[PDB]
């Protein structure tokens, strides 16, 4: 019975296509609100600002935290959605993205998008750091990490690796605290402005100023940070606008 | 049980000469066989260890050392000296205060596991855990802590072998398995630049490593600050593994089993074909970044534990192919399996351990092809 | 012509000096049941009964027809018996010289005679017992033909009697025999034997093939390999040399030839050489006074696959050809069956069906191409200990019942 | 070439069976016979190479946020699709039994049907919406994914079939020692653990 | 209440039955991720036979496949917005498992195998006692492997780690799925060692 | 709302699409119409079903009923059917009771073998002719302790055309019977009374129905004489309910009135000279008595004759007079019997023991050719497996003994 096949599939495809239909449009801003505040706790928690709560992060997030965009190949910042802005989308879309040679793609990701998004930070009506999303692919899988970085362009506030996908033990201690505080006081840039951080072997040298420890037993996951920052700290990453920041 | 009144011609065609080969003499052979490789591998860890110590202490300094560690102390008290001036029998005394603890403890652990399983089965104890104990005790670093070397065999007898059955009815490597047991589980007792030497708070890369890090010139003996010839790595006068590291004592072994008939000489030519096929297509391709392209076949022989491998646990006869056709196409998988490890995966410096259970797990599919195509050619007659 | 090199010559001590010599009087001689595969006797004799030369001692009742007759004429002194009743041995005292004859055609008649005819007279004499069908190593039905008849005129045994000395006494009725053979035959008759010279047959019909090589090269199962491959749909026939001449001899003189000559070899063997005997000879008999004292075994057949001859079974087998005597003193492929068997197989493979029973497997792998003798050399070989004869029989039985 | 690569590494680097251990319970039933296991690779390499690059132009042609139009994101329908598509191919499949009957209808039996959600088939149109697989990429991802899996669970069955010459336990015979197997199996394609596309 | 507990030791879908392996071995890393995957894997594969049920004498078999997997998605996918919404940080760690919950064999499974050709009441006390099952496994490895693999039992330490003054190492394989391979395997054996009826025949 | 609308009309129209593909699929690869099948040559015997997978089914709702004890799935093995064309292949599960040989004559499952084309089946011919009969009671009296003979008028001056060692089948209807109100006479109630077997009482909630071998030659015409056992409940299960059908039974008494059906069997005499060998016991003297009569009776055969009977007492044993009568009428014919037990009272001088050693010792054993004789045997499940043993050890070939298991 052709007739009743196409009954049975038609009324049943419609109808459970609008429970599921009315569940995600209706869902959907919920949704919303939850991916914000988890950006915002990261953001946050670097600045050394803490927060704690939905209500105590969205209110210090708005006093205290500037998105805005900039243009990679440029260095300038452009006006548009800063908060709403996914730079994960738009490194995909040829539109907004650029494909990456050997020679620039020093961090593995595949792609680069035209404008990536910053957050500044502001003590009161001035900026008094700037915190700066960079991600790049390590021994397992990409690594998202934000990289609070003083006024100086140069020095470093924060690191935090928000999104990793490692052995957790040998590689994975990009999440230890202790690993990340080394980080505090760096400097992302030498004296000719090259990207210069350097995770060392078997321990930096006491008072380094660019000198972070890999991590023991992890070099491959070590070179991978080491990687991500090459490509970031550089002229096809945040190079071009952290000099304008320099001065 | 009972007895009964007559016979029948069945039992009358027994066979009435046979050959004196048996079980019982293939395992001895085997045991014998790596008895140079291990004699050697001692000398050499004592060797490297005492080597290293005067490199990093000397004076009151190292007699603290000697006295907080029972391998050092135990070695003074039997005769020998941790001094430079140190000879041959008292490296291979420092190195057997390490081989013999960890073969004890293997030996013992599995040979429980063994008898376990045999007295609740009602089976006959089998004398191929003579063979899977000895090789396991000298595929580990000399510093391997004695409750991972039970937890090894454990792992290679048990979930390896007796689970299903036993000596001769398993299909992986019972050996390596426990390896790559403790490999995975405790990853940083057998791995990095801290194992592979019993001087404490000495920190060195083997070849392979070092290899991978700066090629061919990277080659150097930390302790003695001079140069890796090839000669040192075919004699094993290098860092490892004790057992691996005499290319040349592993050889002479092999010869021995192979012309007795007990090592197939198909498989071991397959490694050798599947390596330096590969390893010379890498030289060829070439690589201005990978070190580890320009390896050359002979120097990929004498590194790591190919040789070993190859020898004596490629040949394995269990969980090789069953096919002439077959052992050779078993080894070759193993041959570039190893050589695609060592060059192309990062993670790991070597790759014979997982390249060969790689191969076991494939050695069936090879007999399978060989054999269907002999089913083809007799369901043609043979084109007669 | 054909070249075998895979295999392997046994060094046994005390080879023949290939010299025919008279043995011992033979007083006794028996039928093994046993050595007839798939045989139910119907028993035409009872203990004390008196037979002729070629007279009936017990039919087959599976094989319906075929007759297996007295190698000589005397008493039925004993009918041992095994297990369930299984028919171990006909035991007939030699005495006297009665004996059935049968018709008799010259020599230029033998390859025209007809088919049928030539059925009757092998059947009624008990010398189509003779013949042996591969698969499955058993006696032809009576109402059965085959294509291919293999003659196995060559002997790798260890310690075996050569062939030519044999066929050269006997050349007019070995020829005669190839005749008959022609005549039987559908298609071809294959004399498979080494590179010396034997006597030829005028007919189309009977091909001679040189095997040289190590011991598989000798075995009929090897020769029907390499020229006419068998299966459960191309079925051939056996028979031996000293069989061959026994047939020329029947169809000459009508009259059952049962002489054969064996070779009496072994380390305690004080005179190594061919011995003239008669079918089922008493192995007890025959080494009489020709062995070194100690504890030895008697072997009908070769030491490679053979029958210990003691008790019931102390008697030349029908389809052996030495006595072999000697002092009384899992399968881990280590290339050792590889090395030994020449044929296209898998030897590791194959046997490892057989130990575990996987009677479909091994079909596949050619078992239904073997005969025991086939996997001596394994046996000998294997580290691990079995008897893959047993298993392959094992396997063989069970493909004809569920078949 | 870029699309040798990324075939290589669909088969041997990421093996959706030893690798990401995706479709077990078909693996590990149907393992028995290297027959049945052929088969049924077959049959899952040609659900896979055609369902990929199916999902590949809804995705990109429809369901892709701001595909159909500018504002509407159909994407909260690519679970239902894509399981729809790879789902509807299978009743194609059960169907072909018509001259695959004997080996794989029977062998399979009441998995044939559950074909469809072998993860391997979900996961793998997964991947290709989340990478950027182009068609041609979809087609060579499809098949390699296919063929991987295939090499393993004819792989298991040649083991299986090895093992016949083996005395298990009671108990743990079929499904213990079959899941102790693949276990085993799974250490030695750790040797891709490392491999760089 | 009987036919619920018969697939926990019985029939149970991963011992007996051979569905929803690949799920077992993936979140079995920590019991938190076990639970929830089995409540979530009890709600859809309970609804779904349900569905299925009243509409199975009005389904084409031809089309058969693609009207429960239409059911089938959609609870899951239902599901995963729930968990987005409300419970955002757990729908975060199971990543593609709530999606890999519709190729999960158990409620395909249980829903051609018994909801079809069997009541809609009855269907659905089937799926919760398959679930149970599934969690019995679920709970069993994640114990095992988390308590070894991260010396903790659902995030509590149990076993201070060398790393923070204690003496228990980690055992890295428990933390890969060969580990799940071999205790879901040993788990089979004792289950059919202390209930022969399960025993495979030669 | 607005994208909601967008996303269940995209969504419908896919699945849709898929839904048409699927029915194009149906309509090439699986096109179907009408499935015939023939029943051996018989236009009448005949099955259009329309096609779906069983044979076993489609053969059901026609009207021809196979054994199909399991119902499916391929555990009994008692459905076969010989499909000589049509059926396709035969699938491994059937070949784990169809040997190789039968399955290459044709022999297959019918709950196995998929109806996909037309196919001609050869089914046996007994099975569409069933034929039943309301029976009246002529003697429903005890042989033995536990044994009744109960003997059915056939209807209408009608007879039953039924094969020595056959067997057919009666259907009772739901009843309570109490075991006090057997008829168990004075002589045979010692046991009875000792154990209480009066006690029981069988229920019985739906009709049911049983098969019972003949004890009377086919030429006995007008009536079916049985010998049924009552199944008590067993010695080592002593705590479950008794018999169904043999409680009924014995309920039974003159007048009254049984429904069979039949007749079946396959437990039938070779058609051969060989000398035959009969080893009754219990209830097994139905089909041996026969199978002796049918032989000496009604084919009037000369072939060698031996019945050896297995029984605990000489109360135990019947039938005496008519197996005493055919061995002085017949010199091809000896008869015999075995107490295992025997009473002071039975003052017994033959044979004493199980009948699988007297057999052996008094005539199998010196026997020259054990394996040429024929032997039938029924009885019970102990002695028919020591019997079996005894037989073999003496080289009796399995083709060479016919049992008839109850
Ligand atoms: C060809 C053929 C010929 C036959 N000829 C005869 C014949 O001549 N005479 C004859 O007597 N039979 C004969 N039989 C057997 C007959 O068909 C019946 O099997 C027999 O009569 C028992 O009938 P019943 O229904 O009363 O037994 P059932 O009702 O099936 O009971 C059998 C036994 O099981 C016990 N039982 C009941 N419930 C349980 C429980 N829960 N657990 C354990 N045990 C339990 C009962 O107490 C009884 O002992 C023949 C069968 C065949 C196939
Ligand atoms: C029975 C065992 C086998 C017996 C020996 C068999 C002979 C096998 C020879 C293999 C072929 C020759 O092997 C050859 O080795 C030399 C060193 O010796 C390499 O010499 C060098 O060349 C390459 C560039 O081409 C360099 O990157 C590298 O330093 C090294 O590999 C050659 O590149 C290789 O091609
Ligand atoms: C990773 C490197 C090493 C592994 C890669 C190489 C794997 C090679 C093996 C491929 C898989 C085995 O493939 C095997 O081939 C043989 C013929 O040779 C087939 O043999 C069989 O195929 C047909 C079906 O087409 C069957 O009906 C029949 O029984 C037989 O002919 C097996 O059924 C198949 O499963
Ligand atoms: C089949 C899947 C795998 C199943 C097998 C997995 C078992 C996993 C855990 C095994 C038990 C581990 O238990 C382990 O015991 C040893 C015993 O010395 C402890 O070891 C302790 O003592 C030794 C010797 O004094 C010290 O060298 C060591 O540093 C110390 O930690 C480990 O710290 C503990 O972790
Ligand atoms: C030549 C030879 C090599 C062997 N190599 C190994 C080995 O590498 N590892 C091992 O555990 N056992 C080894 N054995 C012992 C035994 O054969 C092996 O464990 C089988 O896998 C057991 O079934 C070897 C035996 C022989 C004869
Ligand atoms: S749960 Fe069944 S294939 Fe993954
Ligand atoms: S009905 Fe039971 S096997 Fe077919
Ligand atoms: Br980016
Ligand atoms: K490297
Ligand atoms: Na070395």
């Amino acid at each position: 019975s052709i007739k009743k096949t196409l009954f049975v599939v038609i009324a049943l495809s419609l109808v459970c296509s609008i429970i599921v239909s009315a569940a995600a449009v209706g869902l959907r801003d919920k949704q919303k609100e939850n991916a914000a505040l988890d950006k915002q706790s990261k953001i946050l928690q670097v600045a050394g600002i803490e927060a704690k709560g939905s209500k105590q992060i969205v209110e210090l997030f708005n006093k205290s935290i500037e998105p805005r965009l900039v243009d990679f190949n440029t260095g300038d910042f452009v006006e548009g959605d800063a908060a709403n802005y996914d730079q994960r989308k738009a490194a995909k879309e040829a539109s907004e993205s650029i494909k990456l040679t050997a020679e620039q793609d020093k961090a593995k990701i595949q792609r680069r998008a035209n404008v990536g998004v910053v957050y500044l930070v502001k003590d009161g009506d001035k900026t008094s750091k700037v915190i700066l999303p960079v991600h790049g692919n390590g021994l397992w899988s990409m690594m998202y990490a934000f990289v609070a970085v003083e006024t100086d362009g140069n020095t470093v506030s924060g690191l935090t690796y928000y999104e990793q996908g490692e052995t957790p033990g040998l590689g994975g201690e990009v999440e230890n605290p202790a690993w990340r505080a080394q980080w505090v006081g760096k400097k992302l840039f030498d004296e000719n402005h090259k990207p210069a951080i350097k995770i060392v072997k078997g321990g930096a040298p006491q008072g380094s100023e660019h000198g972070v420890d890999g991590l023991s037993g992890a070099t491959l996951t070590s070179n991978g940070v080491q990687n991500t920052f090459d490509f970031w700290l550089g002229d096809m990453g945040f190079g071009p606008f952290l000099t304008k920041v320099r001065d | 049980a009972t007895l009964f009144y007559t016979p029948g011609l069945v039992t009358k065609r027994s066979s009435h000469v046979r050959d004196s080969v048996d079980l019982k003499r293939i395992m001895i052979m085997v045991w014998l066989a790596v008895f140079p490789a291990m004699f050697w591998g001692m000398y050499n860890a004592g060797g490297q260890a005492i080597a290293a110590l005067n490199h990093l202490y000397s004076g009151d300094q190292l007699a603290a050392i000697v006295a907080g560690n029972w391998h050092y102390w135990l070695t003074e008290m039997l005769g020998g000296t941790m001094s430079s001036d140190a000879g041959w029998g008292s490296k291979m005394l420092l190195g057997a205060t390490y081989f013999l603890p960890i073969y004890a403890t293997v030996f013992i652990v599995g040979g429980f596991w063994e008898v376990l399983f045999c007295m609740v089965r009602k089976h006959e104890v089998n004398e191929g855990f003579f063979v899977t104990s000895i090789l396991f005790a000298l595929i580990v670093p000399p510093t391997l802590p004695l409750w991972q070397a039970a937890l090894g065999i454990t792992f290679g007898v048990v979930v390896a072998k007796e689970v299903f059955g036993g000596t001769g009815r398993n299909f992986l490597n019972p050996a390596l398995a426990g390896r790559a047991f403790l490999f995975f589980a405790y990853p940083a007792q057998i791995s990095g630049d801290l194992v592979w030497t019993a001087a404490d708070g000495y920190s060195g890369a083997t070849a392979l490593s070092q290899w991978a890090q700066g090629g061919a010139g990277a080659l150097i003996n930390n302790a003695t600050g001079q140069t890796i010839t090839w000669m040192d790595a075919f004699i094993g006068n290098i860092p490892g593994s004790i057992g691996e590291v005499s290319t040349l004592a592993l050889m002479i072994g092999a010869a021995f089993i192979v012309y007795m008939g007990i090592a197939s000489w198909r498989i071991i030519g397959g490694v050798m074909i599947g390596m330096i096929l590969l390893s010379t297509l890498f030289n060829v391709i070439g690589s201005d970044t990978n070190a580890m392209f320009n390896m050359p076949w002979h120097w990929h022989l004498v590194l790591g534990g190919f040789a070993f491998g190859m020898f004596f646990m490629a040949t394995d006869p269990v969980s090789a192919s069953f096919t002439n056709s077959g052992k050779w196409a078993y080894g070759i998988l193993i041959g570039v399996m190893c050589v695609l490890i060592r060059v192309v995966n990062p993670a790991y410096p070597e790759g014979m351990m997982l390249a060969i259970l790689f191969a076991n797990l494939f050695a069936p599919l090879f007999d399978h092809v060989v054999v269907e195509r002999n089913i083809k050619r007799r369901l043609a007659r043979y084109g007669k | 012509m054909i070249t075998i090199k895979k295999g392997l010559d046994l060094p046994i001590a005390g080879t023949p000096s290939q010299v025919i010599s008279d043995g011992k009087a033979i007083k006794k001689v028996a039928l093994l049941g046993e050595e007839y595969v798939g045989m139910r006797p119907t028993m035409h004799v009872r203990v004390g009964d008196e037979v002729k030369k070629a007279q009936i001692l017990f039919e087959d009742k599976k094989n319906p027809g075929v007759k297996f007759t007295s190698p000589v004429s005397g008493k039925v002194v004993e009918i041992n018996r095994g297990a369930k009743r299984v028919l171990q041995s006909v035991v007939i005292e030699v005495a006297g010289d009665d004996q059935v004859t049968f018709d008799k055609f010259e020599a230029n008649q033998l390859a025209s005679l007809n088919r049928d005819a030539i059925k009757t007279q092998l059947v009624e004499s008990g010398l189509w017992t003779a013949f042996r069908t591969r698969p499955f190593s058993k006696v032809p039905a009576i109402d059965s033909t085959s294509e291919a008849i293999f003659v196995t005129a060559m002997d790798t045994n260890p310690l075996a009697a050569e062939p030519t000395v044999v066929i050269n006494e006997q050349s007019e009725a070995f020829v005669a025999g190839l005749d008959v053979l022609s005549a039987l035959t559908t298609g071809k008759v294959y004399v498979c034997k080494k590179g010396t010279s034997l006597p030829r047959s005028q007919q189309p019909n009977v091909e001679e093939h040189v095997f040289d090589g190590p011991h598989p090269a000798g075995l009929a199962g090897t020769h029907m390999h390499f020229l006419y491959p068998v299966s459960a749909d191309h079925v051939a026939w056996s028979i031996n040399y000293q069989d061959v001449i026994a047939v020329g001899q029947l169809f000459l003189t009508g009259e059952l030839y049962t002489q054969r000559v064996v070779s009496l070899a072994g380390p305690v063997v004080n005179k190594p050489r061919l011995v003239r005997t008669v079918m089922g000879a008493s192995l007890e008999q025959l080494v009489d006074s020709e062995i070194m004292p100690g504890e030895v075994r008697i072997i009908s057949g070769s030491v490679l696959s053979g029958t210990k001859a003691t008790g019931p079974h102390a008697y030349l087998g029908r389809y052996h050809l030495q006595v072999s005597v000697l002092r009384e003193g899992s399968m881990v492929p280590i290339g050792n069956y590889e090395k030994v068997m020449p044929l296209d197989m898998e030897p590791t493979l194959l046997l490892r069906d057989l130990c575990a029973g996987d009677s479909d497997s091994a079909v596949r792998l050619g078992a239904l191409e073997l005969d025991e003798e086939d996997l001596a050399l394994c046996t000998f070989v294997c580290p691990g200990k079995y008897e893959y004869g047993q298993l392959l029989r094992e396997c063989l039985d069970k493909i004809e019942k569920e078949g | 070439e870029h699309y040798i690569s990324l075939l290589v590494k669909s088969i041997f680097i990421e093996n959706m069976a030893l690798s990401f251990f995706l479709g077990m319970c078909t693996f590990l039933a149907v393992s028995k016979k290297v027959k049945t296991s052929f088969g049924l690779g077959i049959a899952v390499i040609v659900v896979l190479t055609i369902s990929v690059p199916v999902n590949n132009l809804v995705y990109n042609l429809v369901l892709k946020p701001d595909a159909l139009v500018e504002g509407v994101d159909l994407s909260f329908l690519n679970f239902i699709t894509f399981i729809g598509v790879i789902a509807a191919l299978v009743q194609i499949l059960e169907m072909i039994l018509d001259r695959f009957f004997p080996p794989l209808y029977n062998a399979l039996g009441i998995f044939l049907p559950l074909i469809t959600v072998n993860c391997a088939i979900f996961g793998g149109v997964s991947f290709m919406v989340q990478r950027d697989y182009s068609f041609a990429e979809s087609v060579v991802y499809g098949f390699g994914s296919g063929v991987g899996w295939m090499l393993a669970i004819v792989a298991l069955a040649g083991i299986r079939e090895k093992m016949k010459y083996s005395d298990v336990p009671p108990g743990l015979r079929g499904l213990g020692i079959t899941f102790i197997t693949a276990g085993l199996m799974a250490l030695g394609f750790m040797s891709f653990s490392g491999v760089q596309l | 209440k009987k036919s619920v507990l018969a697939p926990v030791l019985d029939n149970n879908p991963i011992a007996l039955q051979v569905l929803g392996v690949c799920s077992a071995l993936a979140v079995t890393t920590k019991l938190e991720t076990a639970f929830v995957m089995t409540l979530a894997v009890m709600f859809v594969t309970a609804l779904s036979n349900f569905f299925v049920s009243l509409i199975r004498n009005h389904i084409p078999n031809s089309v058969r496949i693609i009207v429960q997997m239409a059911i089938i998605a959609s609870l899951v996918i239902v599901v995963d917005q729930i968990l987005k919404a409300y419970l955002y940080d757990i729908s975060k760690q199971l990543s593609v498992f709530v999606g890999l919950i519709i190729t999960n064999c158990i409620v395909m499974g249980r829903a051609e195998a018994f909801a079809m050709k069997s009541e809609p009441i009855p269907s659905f006390i089937d799926g919760i006692g398959n679930g149970l099952g599934y969690g019995f496994v679920l709970m069993t490895v994640g114990f095992f492997r988390e308590l070894l693999g991260s010396g903790k039992l659902f995030g509590l330490e149990v076993l201070p780690l060398i790393s923070n003054g204690g003496w228990y190492q980690p055992n890295g394989l428990m933390l890969l799925a060969p580990s799940a391979f071999f205790l879901i395997g040993f788990m089979i054996w004792a289950i059919r060692t202390f209930k022969p009826e399960q025993v495979e025949a030669k | 709302m607005s994208t909601i609308i967008f996303g269940v009309v995209m969504f419908t129209l896919i699945i849709l699409a898929l839904v048409l593909v699927i029915l194009f699929a149906k309509s090439k690869l699986v096109p179907t119409g009408d499935i015939t099948i023939s029943i051996n040559g018989d236009p009448e015997k005949a099955i259009v079903t329309q096609p779906g997978g069983k044979l076993l089914t489609a053969l059901a709702g026609a009207g021809v009923f196979v054994s199909s004890a399991c119902g499916g799935g391929g555990s009994c093995g008692q459905c076969r059917v010989k499909i000589k064309s049509g059926g396709g292949d035969i699938l491994p599960t059937e070949l784990d009771h169809i040997s190789k040989g039968e399955a290459r004559e044709g022999e297959r499952l019918a709950c196995q073998v998929a109806v996909k084309a037309d196919m001609d089946l050869e089914l046996p011919e007994e099975i569409f002719g069933v034929k039943k009969w309301e029976c009246t009671v002529i003697s429903n009296d005890n042989k033995a302790t536990f044994i009744k003979e109960l003997k059915l008028a056939i209807p209408d001056g009608e007879s039953v055309p039924f094969r020595a060692g056959g067997y057919i089948q009666i259907e009772a209807p739901a009843h309570h019977v109490k075991y006090a109100d057997f008829d168990v006479p004075e002589k045979y109630r010692g046991d009875w009374d000792k154990f209480n077997l009066f006690r029981y009482e069988s229920k019985v909630d739906e009709p049911i129905i049983r098969a019972y071998s003949m004890a009377n030659y086919p030429e006995e015409f007008g009536i079916i004489m049985l010998n049924v056992r009552i199944a008590t409940p067993p010695p080592n299960n002593p705590n479950v309910p008794p018999g169904q059908m043999s409680s009924y039974i014995w309920s039974l008494k003159a007048g009254d009135k049984c429904t069979i059906s039949g007749p079946f069997g396959e437990f039938f005499a070779k058609d051969t000279d060989a000398e035959m060998v009969f080893i009754g016991g219990g209830a097994g003297m139905a089909p041996m008595r026969s199978h002796i009569f049918d032989q000496l009776k009604r084919l009037k055969s000369k072939r060698k004759m031996s019945y050896w009977y297995g029984a605990r007492s000489k109360r135990e044993m019947f039938y005496v007079e008519d197996f005493d009568g055919l061995a002085a009428e017949n010199d091809n014919f000896v008869w015999h019997c075995a107490l295992s037990d025997p009473q002071p009272e039975d003052n017994w001088t033959g044979y004493t023991g199980f009948i699988h050693n007297v057999l052996y010792e008094n005539y199998l054993k010196d026997h020259e050719a054990p394996e040429d004789c024929e032997y039938y045997m029924c009885g019970p499940p102990m002695m028919n497996a020591a019997v079996i043993n005894m037989l073999k050890n003496l080289g009796v070939e399995e083709e060479n003994i016919l049992l008839d298991d109850f």
